[PDB]
């Protein structure tokens, strides 16, 4: 929605870690509750990275 | 078929021990309690069965035995207890607890119920408070550990 991480409104990422726990089951075996834990890492392209670092120098 | 239940105030205790079973003052008590047993369990839940869980038996526990009297100034039983407590020298004994009634066929005093208490040894000893302003009796109380009890069937 309206959340802001910083100067942007989204998080660009890749998944690195995931775990699922099944804690409740039906009488036929099908699950009724699952708990998930995830870890993501930040991703940004080369061309765009060098433009975000707008290096100003005696260059 | 029974119509009337038994009465609780006519009872006796016997020490099957060193030579205490023949001493008259060692059978007279004001109160006896602590004769109860309990089963301890754990709970296990099975996935997919949401209607009940499983209760599994673990071990058995017993309550201590508590006796109360008016203070007897010279008692062989108390010598036995204080030998256990002061000199760390214990020698367990067996006990009988009897509930009595009147039987006639003239009449006679007879046991109605009997429990055997196995391997008893001292746990605690106490005497009541001394108070200059109250009408009271010096009352001593003894608590014992034991292994288990059984009905003399």
């Amino acid at each position: 929605g309206d959340f802001s991480f910083g100067e942007k409104n989204g998080f660009d990422c890749l998944l690195t870690d995931l775990q699922i726990n099944y804690t409740l089951f039906d009488q036929t075996g099908k699950p009724l509750r699952a708990k998930l834990s995830t870890t993501f890492t930040s991703y940004v392209e080369q061309n765009r990275r060098v433009r975000e670092e707008g290096k100003q120098s005696p260059d | 078929i029974r119509t009337y239940p038994p009465v609780s105030f006519f009872f006796e205790v016997v020490f099957q021990g060193e030579n205490l079973d023949k001493d008259v003052v060692e059978t007279r008590f004001q109160s006896v309690t602590g004769l109860s047993v309990d089963m301890q369990t754990e709970t296990l839940k099975e996935g997919g069965e949401n209607r009940f869980e499983h209760i599994l038996p673990v071990r058995t526990k017993y309550d201590p035995l508590v006796l109360k009297r008016g203070l007897v100034n010279d008692s062989q039983m108390v010598k036995w207890c204080m030998d256990a407590i002061l000199n760390f020298d214990i020698r367990p004994m067996n006990l009988l607890v009897r509930l009595l009634h009147i039987e006639r066929s003239s009449s006679t005093i007879a046991p109605l119920m009997t429990w055997k208490v196995i391997n008893a040894w001292p746990k605690k000893w106490s005497v009541s408070e001394f108070n200059a302003e109250q009408n009271s009796i010096a009352v001593e109380s003894l608590e014992l550990n034991y292994s288990y009890f059984e009905t003399l069937k």
